[PDB]
């Protein structure tokens, strides 16, 4: 159906009215959202019909109708951008400077914005509006805030 | 049944509100997909 580039909010009718479990980023024909939003449930555009292509639950990603397109990356000096996309309110950028997440397979960007779980695939940009990757899956700190790593996904 | 709605575009707002930390944390990554914090 709609097949425009730009950022999506991934809503569902099975609940009390319309809820909005997440978000995604429409590119170059394909839908890349978190699997923890999905399931990898095929999703609807308008009349059409999006079927997953690409799933990975340890990177929790999942891509639709092609293979995972964004490739960008974080340099590790520079501010960010989390266009954040609440459940019933305005698309709004917010701009950061990321963390780190010391793991024993290497160092991720984090992002230490809070946001509600509906939030979750919710573009990070960098300074010339690419994706660097998705806001979503992280941790839970002292403070019971909120901390999201960068993730990014494999352009084969 | 899940659907979706456009947003907007993708684009760098210069002049945008601009707050939140930077924390180096110690994380583990398990089978699942689930961070957690290591100490
Ligand atoms: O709960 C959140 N994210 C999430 C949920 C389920 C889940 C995963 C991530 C991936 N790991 C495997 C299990 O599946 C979440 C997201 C945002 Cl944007 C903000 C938040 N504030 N508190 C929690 C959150």
């Amino acid at each position: 159906g709609e097949t425009t580039d730009g950022v999506y909010r991934v809503m569902t009718r099975r609940l009390l009215g319309s809820t909005q479990v997440g978000v995604g980023v429409m590119q170059e024909g394909v839908f890349h959202t978190m699997w923890h939003v999905t399931k990898g449930a095929a999703l609807r555009s308008g009349e059409g019909r999006l079927d997953p292509y690409w799933g990975d639950v340890k990177q929790d990603l999942v891509s639709y109708c092609g293979p995972w397109k964004l490739d960008a990356a974080w340099d590790g000096l520079s501010e960010v951008q989390l266009l954040a996309v609440p459940p019933g309110e305005r698309a709004k950028n917010i701009q950061t400077l990321p963390g780190i997440f010391k793991t024993k397979d290497g160092d991720i960007g984090a992002v230490a914005l809070d946001y509600p779980a509906g939030t979750s695939g919710s573009p990070i940009l960098d300074k010339c509006g690419r994706v660097i990757g998705l806001y979503g899956n992280g941790v839970v700190i002292k403070n019971g805030s909120y901390v999201s790593a960068i993730t990014q996904g494999k352009r084969e | 049944d899940m659907y979706i709605e456009r947003a907007g575009d993708i684009t760098w707002e210069k002049d945008a509100e601009v707050t939140g930390n930077s924390p180096r944390l110690d994380v583990a990554l398990d089978e699942s997909g689930d961070f957690s914090l290591v100490e």
